[PDB]
């Protein structure tokens, strides 16, 4: 199975990690304030 | 390992590393435990369909857990299928 | 044209974001520490004297904690680019890895064992040196983040 076949999963995973860290920053700001 | 090209295996390893690192960062610096060791344990257990005794309790860890579950589901369903042939 | 190296670049960008945030928090902590240290109101004041010591201990402990994630994550970058077969970026990253090793292991000045002990971390030379180092580190991380983004897009489109 070639990596090209399933690349979408990795794209989705990276998007999810970025969104998660974004949300963590937001929660940190809310907790601080 | 034949069912998956070595490129996919390397990407899988480093994604297992990155997810655990991200979960560690998220939980340590934005808490409600999840160190790095237990984080790797949880990620590995979720990759092998055997759950663990700990689950993320915040939203920022639960998003990571969800994407990890989806990713491992897809990868395992792709690998399992046509695995006797390669053996 | 997805590739192992491209995914390494994406993940490295994601993590460089957190590295940037760590360095920003470090410089903010040092700016606050400098502003407080230059302010001798805590010095020679029977009231709130313990406040300065408590603040110093808090800051030193917090930045004692923030250090290991940054160093280990940069080491992870180095390892990933080593296994990725990326040679330019790995060469650009090794010097900072060696700098971090030196900082964590050298134990210079015949001081305390810990990096920020709050007792020997009150020398103005220490604050100036570390503030300059943190600013340089932030600039390097910004440059590396933009380089990672450019390399990711270039590799992916190719």
């Amino acid at each position: 199975l070639s990596l090209s076949n399933v690349a979408g999963v990795f794209y989705i995973l990276i998007g999810g990690l970025g969104l998660a860290m974004l949300v963590a920053l937001i929660e940190f700001c809310y907790k601080s304030r | 390992l034949d069912p998956l090209a070595y490129e996919i295996w390397m990407c899988i390893v480093f994604a297992y590393i990155g997810v655990s690192v991200v979960l560690f960062l998220v939980s340590r610096f934005s808490p409600y435990e999840f160190g790095i060791f237990n984080s790797l344990w949880f990620s590995l257990g979720a990759f092998m369909r055997q759950g663990c005794d700990i689950s993320p309790r915040s939203l920022s860890g639960r998003i990571v857990g969800g994407v990890w579950w989806f990713f491992t589901l897809i990868i395992i369903s792709s690998y399992t299928a046509n695995l006797a042939a390669f053996l | 044209a997805f590739t192992f190296a491209a995914f390494c670049y994406m993940l490295t960008l994601v993590l460089c974001a957190s590295l940037i945030f760590f360095v920003i928090w470090h410089i903010i902590a040092f700016d606050e520490l400098r502003t407080d240290f230059k302010n001798p109101i805590d010095q020679g004041n029977p009231a709130r004297a313990r406040e300065r010591l408590k603040n110093i201990e808090r800051i030193c402990c917090l930045l004692r904690k923030l250090v290991v994630p940054e160093y280990s994550i940069h080491g992870l970058f180095c390892l990933m680019f080593l296994c990725a077969a990326e040679w330019v970026t790995l060469g650009l990253n090794i010097p900072l890895l060696f700098y971090h090793l030196w900082r964590y292991f050298h134990r210079p000045a015949d001081g305390s064992e810990v990096m920020y002990d709050a007792v020997s971390i009150m020398n103005a030379d220490i604050l100036n040196y570390c503030q300059k180092e943190s600013w340089c580190k932030l600039a390097f991380y910004l440059l590396s983040f933009f380089y990672y983004l450019y390399s990711m897009v270039y590799t992916l489109v190719s």
